[PDB]
């Protein structure tokens, strides 16, 4: 296995806080330390972590969809998930995110207009929905000062 | 993928079954060669014999050629097959671009970039690329995923404004009938279906108002332009359309009232008279027969290819999404009705040679239409009024001198209407909206050569020797001349292009337009005193000048002129006549004393030459404070045959327009430049560590990247890029930003989830 | 005198053979004789003492001990280089070359001195005998070496290379206000008007009829121009003055109703109030007293150098002579009487309502009267305006009835100008032209405004048209034509601040979009400004403010001009009371009905781009004019001054093309209509190029001065006058040869008489 | 003492001597008829015998004389004939070319024609000047029907006489 290759480097203090954690996401109704496929991105990054939604189905072994909806995981599964994850540190500057935040500022003013920064981050890359922008987002005239929203979003 | 094109997509690129089976066609570098051939300029040939300098090889049809060594050109490998940017060619040669061109021709992918400007063949057949779709899948694609065509060309415009902050201008090259109308429609179709993401429809609808009164059929084109435009589409500073304009030049007046034998008049009479709208043939007092209207029936009166029918209802269209009211529309079909009319006025002598009417039922009917009484019109033609000095007395007029005096004053207002029609579409296009910059699109009369050729031919292939000239200046001149004032090591080239000769003949002092300038301010001078002082001043004096070359059976000649795209045969006989314009001003007086406000209005405001070399400077110079984008149209064949190509036919007008010298310069200099400021604005997010001053920062940036260092140089104030280098950083800047995009969204998604986890925390199952 | 036919004007033309020796046998060191910077005078005459390690000691020409640096010091050129015509002949070329040959030329009173294929003029302040009958026939047709810097020389040459080269041409004449643009202009018309000899007559009255409307008295220019102008100057095939045109350019409109400090309005009301035509102060229905006039009594009133009485007299002349009627020349008096009215006009805010009504009738009838309108029409439709009535308050009456009569005026005067143009039309055939331009020169006051950057910019470009076709164009002829070449760099391009002023997002450009949001102020326009040039346009900088208040400075050519940007957008939307105009429209005086039958901005840049244009299908010659002193001074060189005008206008630079390149060149079968002449023998009577080698080969000449193109010979300036001066010879030992055979056939004639009587 | 007449060889043959006796004779003015003539009626002479000399070159062939000389020096056949051979001896007397060359610089518009009053005002004021009576003596006639002298038939005319 891929998994099983991996090194366990985090204190048994950390296992347990993580442990503590993951009993949150558990919806199954005898408690037996269990969450879906489909929710693993969601614990790595209540963790910590910030992976891509490609990242999350590479350590989860390129699964299908139903697998995602219902297949299940216990936390000595997604221990070693949680070690890969935790070991990518290229996760992209300050400085990139503002420089891909200026391609979108028409002018020399370090604004971007609101209503094209939700499109951009509803169309562009790994699209978000709808929903997550809405929650994301809530402007000044209805603009957004990108270098701002980076620190934020980066302290967040 | 080319998925988002949809039913374009064969059309603008080849499959990948295609692209696979060209990178993988056996081919012998050494035998798959070029000969030249005396039908067909060059044929593809496989060498035989190898070695003592002569080559023996078997043609493609075939036959077996013996060569010399230095007449044999290579052929390019199968993956240069049906390439889309010409000067990415591993051997740059006439026959290696004419195969390419034909080559994508036979797929029915008419257009090829050509370096930094554009070639496109006339398909003669129309096309499933120029729709909504098309459109929408261009809008914002810088080559590579996207394919030649002419709304990329306006894309790339639109995005070079914006980056340069300066003003842009398409040129649209070539011969009467190769597709300039064509392709300015398409460019126009491109931004305002963009803006539509009203203005957008009153552009579109500008377009068939205008050619219904200044288009017609001639030998060489059904649908031939008749006057030149220039239509300017202006923007706000951030790139959205603000308002147009459209600038017309020199209407050929002669048209109106004269057709050659395979020619037409303009659309209009024709689109009238299809009885389509049954009611302007009663509103203007007609028939439905052509060949009762005189100045309209001269040549043809019906061509294959139009639907006149079906044309009147776009342009009875076309001026209500253009706001015309009623009455400006029915002024317009009634002048129309009234020149029609007009034509057929009849006189006879009286035996005295002295003009009368013979008939008064016509002139009755022009005078209604017209808003003036036939009793006055009669007399104002038959006897106009002259001053002696303090009594008005009458000079006296044969049926020769009234027949042209009705023929000058019916061009005249027709002329008149058509400038009326042009500054009521501006008032309609101005907006009073801000601008910042403008994208300029030129669309001049093409090149042409008829049996008869006269003054209104000399002004035409003027306006097309002067373009091509602007095109050399450009592309030769002041591209080596950018290079030397930026300080980049440069050895200038001499490329042959040069017409300022033939354009000196023309248009400087004691040339052509000069000499027949001055003759015209001489009341006793004639067509042979002009004749003769053309002969005297250039025949083995100026080069481009020469002596006609008449056949019998064929219209005769004075003199012939060594044009760019051929020698013109042309003749004199009437030219101080049209120069002058003179008009009756008895009548022209009656005309503003009109009850028809249009017509009072058109008579209330030096020569034809005079004017047209005032125009053509002024044009001259918008265009010099513009970045120009040339789009080069060629004509396959002489029959208008679909799919069909005439090699020495294409490869003459490749050579006039210095196709292969303007590729060479491409691939040769630097035809990208940016300045430093801006370059640091755009390609920072390549490498944000490199620039922490601008051209240090343009240096360390472009050195800390993975590509060929002696493609591109530092000038004094811009960076100056090779072929290919552009298409490379706007690769690696997309890529690179649609990552970036990715890892914003991946830190999103981790806020948005440790939003809802402290939620959990909180208490909350 | 020796060979003049110049008369009195010798002296002040070209020196005498005993000044010449005088010069030449003076005393002089190569070795000593230099020139030293000068912290106050530029540079300064030295002669060196000592030199040591790298550092010379000199002596001053004043004279103080100075220690300077070897690469400091710059060679002084022999006496037989003193006060030298040509200054492109000089052996060592450098700034005090140049700026000395000048002084010592100009304290001789030789204004005029030859800068390669350009001239140099320094304002004297001061009429010379140089202009007369006597000296424009003493100039026809002479070449430079028998004929002294002159302009009546420039304007003779343009006339020989419009003949020989079949091209028309332009006499492009620079310079700050008051330099002399105007004189030399006027000068240019005089040479061709005189050659001629009533079109003659009627050419030279043009300029007294517009200046009288156009010029008046600024800080800088007592004759100040306030319009730009082309006058085209039209030629038959053959070179017989055929007919004149005049093209003017955005007259300054606001001078009308508006003066600073030490400023007059145009010269015209001056004039009328100098009561030397007593009818027309009462014709006017006015006093003689200026300050009785709010519109023209705001800044001075009377000008030391100007007789406002003689002055009338000579405009009332120029339009009898231009053939104007009665009733053309009363109608104008009249309208210039009415708008003296208007700004009388007094208004007052309603008791209970923010609405003006007049504040008295008099001024208003009187105006109404001359302007042949009803005044309660008239003040009705400027209190009310139609759309239903719009209300105006005073501020707003005021303004409008300012903006009227501006539009009047400037109307009136572009009428002129077309009446001007109907009598120099004659409808006699022409081939060529000669174009002389005469713009409103560079200038600073203590307040700029909108009219001094419209001013400013036309200066700039007009600059820039200089280096364009000098350094450019020239470097382009070579390499087109295959002349071995290499590219040098001048350092005289002002893109950068063209661009400000001009391109998409510039202050022309910015100015535009502002005026098309009802919305904007001026200090919206200013910050529209600041955001999009300060620290990104090098030209654009924060103002130099001590005393009236500036918002920007901009780095031209010629200086940094500190520009206030109160009311642009009223002055570039130029709005008016279109009820008013509809009075006049309807007016009982024929005049201004048919005066009144988008910006300024974007009309002057179109203007200014319509003439570089007319000017690039045509062979430009420069005239650089120059300002000695800043206080009107005879005689008088202020040494920085006159060296920051010759650096801005690339004196030096243009020499150096001059020397170093090919200033004239002959396509090769004009050459051989011009030059066979020198030896038939080298060109039989196929092929032109090669006829042109074996006849220039055949020469005793410097084979380096010429070189062969794709279609011209060039060559070096001084060959050309050697070629020029070997023709004339040549010439006149020809016709000699066929005087000697035409006496022989006369003596062979009688001879036959003689035989006839006694042996045939 | 020498002279520079003295130098020069006779060339011409007996027969010559005797024709060009009789043509000096014609010539004669004198009151006593002695068969001598003036200084300056020697280029008269020079000329009706065939020469084209220039004003410079009788003047060098007579020494330099004042112009006291020229109308009352008188000169006998003997003191002539030298000066005739040194005359004859010249033969760089401009060509039919350069004739035309010459008078094609003062063709205003390449016609191959020049008017008729700027011909006779280049002959009376440029080069060694002709007198106005002269010059009508050698226009007169003439000029075309517009007043126009075709330059180059004008050469051919001017050397054929
Ligand atoms: C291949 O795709 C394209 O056509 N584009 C992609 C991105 N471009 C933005 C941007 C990049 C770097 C340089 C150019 N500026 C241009 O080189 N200057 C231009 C100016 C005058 C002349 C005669 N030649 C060159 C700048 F627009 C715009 C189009
Ligand atoms: C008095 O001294 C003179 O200045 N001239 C002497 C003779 N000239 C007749 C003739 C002879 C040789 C060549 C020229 N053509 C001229 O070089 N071309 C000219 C045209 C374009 C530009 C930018 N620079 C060069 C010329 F016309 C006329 C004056
Ligand atoms: N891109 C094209 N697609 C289809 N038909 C075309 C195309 N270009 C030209 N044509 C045909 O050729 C005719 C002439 O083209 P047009 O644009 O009017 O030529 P031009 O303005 O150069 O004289 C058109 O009416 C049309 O029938
Ligand atoms: N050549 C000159 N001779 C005499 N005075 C001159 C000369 N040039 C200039 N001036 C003086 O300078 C004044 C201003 O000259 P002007 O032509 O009006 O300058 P500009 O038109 O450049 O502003 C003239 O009124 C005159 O007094
Ligand atoms: O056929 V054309 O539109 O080129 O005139
Ligand atoms: O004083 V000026 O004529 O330069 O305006
Ligand atoms: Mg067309
Ligand atoms: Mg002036």
């Amino acid at each position: 296995f891929d998994p099983s290759k991996i090194k366990i480097e985090f204190t048994p203090e950390q296992i347990e806080e993580f442990k503590e954690a993951f009993t949150l996401f558990d919806r199954t109704p005898k408690c037996e330390m269990k969450i879906t496929y489909g929710q693993c991105g969601d614990v790595l990054r209540a963790l910590g972590q910030n992976p891509t939604q490609a990242e999350v189905l590479r350590v989860l072994g390129k699964p299908k969809q139903e697998e995602l909806n219902s297949k299940m995981m216990d936390f000595d599964t997604f221990l070693p998930m949680l070690q890969h994850i935790s070991k990518n540190k290229d996760t992209g500057t300050y400085e990139d995110f503002v420089e891909g935040l200026r391609v979108f500022d028409k002018e020399g003013n370090g604004t971007v207009m609101g209503a094209e920064l939700r499109h951009v981050l509803a169309t562009l890359g790994e699209k978000l929905t709808e929903d997550e922008v809405e929650k994301l987002m809530a402007e000044d005239n209805g603009c957004i000062n990108y270098e701002a929203f980076v620190k934020h979003i980066m302290a967040g | 993928e080319m998925a988002a094109f949809g039913e374009a997509a064969p059309y603008l690129r080849k499959s990948e079954k295609e692209r696979l089976e060209a990178q993988t066609r056996p081919f012998d570098l050494k035998k798959d060669v070029f000969v030249p051939d005396d039908k067909e300029e060059f044929v593809k040939a496989t060498i035989l014999s190898r070695e003592g300098g002569k080559v023996t090889a078997e043609t493609e049809h075939g036959k077996t050629v013996t060569v010399k060594e230095d007449q044999v050109l290579q052929q390019n490998p199968p993956k240069f097959d049906k390439i889309e940017d010409m000067a990415m060619l591993t051997f740059l040669h006439e026959p290696a671009v004419l195969y390419n061109l034909k080559e994508r021709y036979a797929s029915w992918m008419i257009y090829t970039y050509s370096g930094l400007f554009c070639v496109t063949i006339n398909p003669y057949k129309w096309l499933p690329v120029y729709n909504a779709e098309v459109v929408a899948a261009y809008r914002g694609k810088k080559r590579s995923e996207a394919p030649p065509h002419i709304f990329s060309i306006s894309d790339n415009a639109y995005q070079y404004m914006l980056t340069d902050r300066e003003n842009q201008s398409i040129l649209i090259t070539g011969e009467s009938g190769a597709g300039k109308t064509v392709n300015t429609k398409r460019v126009i179709q491109y931004f305002a279906v963009i803006a539509a993401i009203t203005l957008e429809d009153q552009i579109i609808q500008a377009n068939p108002a205008l050619e219904a009164f200044g288009n017609a059929k001639t030998v060489r084109n059904d649908n031939s332009s008749r006057f030149g435009k220039f239509i300017r589409i202006h923007f706000g500073a951030t790139g959205k359309l603000a308002s147009a304009d459209i600038e017309t030049y020199l209407l050929e007046k002669s048209r109106v009232i004269f057709q050659l034998k395979a020619e037409r008049d303009y659309h209009i009479f024709y689109q009238i008279l299809s009885n389509k709208k049954p009611e302007l043939l009663d509103m203007l007092l007609i028939t439905n027969n052509p060949y009762d209207y005189a100045f309209i029936s001269q040549g043809e009166t019906t061509v294959a290819s139009i639907d006149d029918a079906e044309e009147l209802m776009a342009t009875d269209n076309a001026f209500d999404v253009l706001g015309f009211t009623t009455e400006e529309k029915n002024s317009m079909y009634k002048l129309t009705g009234a020149i029609m009319h007009f034509g057929n006025m009849k006189f006879k002598l009286k035996r005295e040679e002295q003009a009368e009417p013979d008939g008064t039922e016509e002139a009755d009917k022009s005078a209604y239409l017209m808003g003036l009484n036939s009793a006055d019109l009669l007399k104002g033609l038959c006897h106009p009024r002259v001053k002696v000095g303090n009594e008005y007395v009458t000079k006296g007029q044969n049926v020769q001198q009234v027949v042209y005096a009705k023929g000058a004053l019916a061009k005249a207002v027709y002329e008149r209407m058509f400038n009326w029609m042009v500054t009521r579409i501006n008032a309609t296009l101005e907006t009073k909206q801000p601008r910042q910059y403008f994208i300029g699109v030129l669309d001049i009369a093409g090149f042409e050569i008829f049996d008869f050729n006269s003054f209104e031919q000399l002004c035409i292939n003027f306006t097309n020797e002067k373009l091509q000239q602007f095109f050399n200046h450009h592309m030769f001149v002041l591209e080596q001349e950018e290079y030397k004032k930026e300080g980049i090591e440069w050895e200038f080239i001499d490329f042959g292009m040069d017409l300022q000769a033939c354009i000196d003949l023309i248009e400087k002092p004691m040339g052509i337009m000069s000499i027949l300038e001055e003759e015209c301010m001489f009341p006793k001078a004639t067509d042979m005193t002009f004749k003769a002082k053309l002969f005297d001043n250039h025949l083995g004096k100026s080069s481009n000048f020469q002596k006609p070359r008449n056949i019998k059976g064929k219209p005769e000649a004075h003199f012939s002129l060594i044009h760019y795209a051929g020698t013109v045969d042309y003749n004199i006989i009437g030219w101080l006549q049209k120069n002058k314009d003179p008009l009756n001003e008895t009548v022209v007086d009656l005309y503003k004393k009109s009850s028809l406000k249009m017509l009072s209005s058109l008579f209330a405001n030096q020569t034809v030459s005079a004017l047209h070399r005032e125009n053509l400077n002024k044009l001259m110079t918008n265009l010099r404070s513009t970045h120009p984008h040339f789009v080069r149209c060629i004509i396959p064949n002489e029959t208008k045959s679909p799919g069909v190509i005439d090699n020495p036919l294409v490869m003459h007008q490749l050579r006039c327009n210095g196709v292969l010298e303007g590729i060479r310069i491409c691939r040769k200099g630097f035809p990208n430049r940016i300045l430093y400021g801006d370059f640091r604005q755009r390609y920072r997010i390549l490498n944000p560590a490199a620039i922490p001053d601008s051209r240090k920062g343009a240096e360390k940036l472009l050195g800390s990247l993975d590509i060929d260092h002696n493609q591109y140089k530092f000038g004094h104030t811009k960076v100056f890029f090779k072929a290919g280098l552009l298409g490379l950083l706007e690769e690696m800047r997309d890529e690179r930003l649609s990552r970036i995009i990715t890892r914003i969204q991946a830190q999103s998604r981790g806020v948005l989830s440790r939003m809802e986890f402290k939620k959990l925390l909180e208490r909350r199952d």
